[PDB]
């Protein structure tokens, strides 16, 4: 119960906990992914293409 | 109501999910206490719930901070990005410059690509030496030039050749 | 081929038999878009950059300077490369007081 | 010799002998352009560039960046540069800004 919910954040957290505080670059682009939302009216990149290429798969 | 009292229940039952669930399913309630019984909970989405409900409650600046409390692995900046509001990634993006998880901080110079100037970004490139995600910042700053420039053209070529009858 | 009008091929062709360059002269002077990109990327596969100046040159008048500092910094390259930046900056700061100009001029005489 | 408005000598002298900060003393009031390059190259050759960025900067007025990118590249040289070449962006940066700016309301007043 309590401790299941406690165990499962803390595991969630382990996954968090992997990172500093290629690897890095694929890391990041896990960590920066963004996805088709409908709130991007503010300035519209294209770079969101650039990570797959740029420094992930790379 | 039956309702707001099975939320209590889930605060003590250490129960977010099914307390955010109701908490959205009814508003016969605040959200203050709401935030102090979630913020101090042991639980990261307890906290995040309150740092949630602290920018609904039209109470900002605490809400990045309460995820930088305990979501520190980019969570707190995950949501930073959402807080919708600027004068955030200043401060907290030269922070995060601090402690050196430049890991996050290319998810956190995306989030606001929108409300930068390139002063700022030389200044902490050429200070803490870093190229990585900010010479792909020059590409979109030259290429967001590109279609300014060339916009500007396509503006005033029309314009002239207006003025030319 | 080119007098064909079948262009893209021949010059191709002599990629692999004109090791005298002659293929990047011609697809130089091709004069034809949305090719010199990865024709010059092909360029890249080997390295025969040592010319890749007049690559980039010729084919300079029509180009988006985007992937190319993408693929030149991904590559590591602005080594023989700066001078073309330099001309690119020539180039676009020639454009913005050009037209600052052009709107000055608009700006005054929009007084009526 | 400005008292006799004849400059160029002045600004020559302090590049004799008052070379410690007073060759800029001077290179402030020369106030014209066309000199301060090639005189500011030669600074360049000997290593008192290390206050360079003031060097320009004192006669920054009506100074170019491309020849600066130039330069720095000649040498491979970025200190006091990277200062400049903050410059050289937050002055553009200003001007695309109030660019668009100008141009949006180009724009909306075309309606009418």
């Amino acid at each position: 119960q309590v401790e299941k919910n406690k165990i499962n954040n803390r595991i969630a957290d382990k996954a968090f906990y992997q990172q500093p505080d290629g690897t890095e670059w694929e890391k990041v682009a896990q960590l920066c992914d963004f996805n088709p939302k409908s709130s991007k009216q503010c300035k519209d990149v294209s770079r969101l293409r650039s990570v797959l290429m740029s420094l992930k798969q790379t | 109501s039956v309702n707001e009292s099975l939320n209590n229940l889930f605060i003590t039952e250490e129960d977010y999910q099914a307390l955010r669930t109701s908490i959205d399913a009814y508003d016969n309630f605040d959200n203050i206490s709401l935030a102090q019984r979630l913020e101090k909970h042991e639980l990261i989405e307890f906290r995040r719930i309150a740092a949630y409900l602290f920018k609904g409650n039209n109470r900002w600046k605490q809400s990045v901070e309460l995820c930088k409390k305990d979501s520190l692995y980019k969570d707190a900046m995950q949501y930073a990005s959402e807080s919708k509001d600027t004068e955030l990634a200043e401060e907290l993006l030269q922070w995060f410059l601090q402690e050196e998880k430049r890991e996050c901080f290319g998810a956190c110079l995306f989030t606001c690509y929108d409300l930068l100037r390139p002063d700022v970004v030389l200044e902490t490139a050429w200070r803490h030496n870093i190229m990585d995600f900010a010479m792909p910042y020059f590409i979109q700053v030259m290429k967001e030039y590109l279609t300014k420039v060339d916009k500007l053209d396509a503006s005033e070529s029309l314009r002239k050749e207006e003025e030319q009858a």
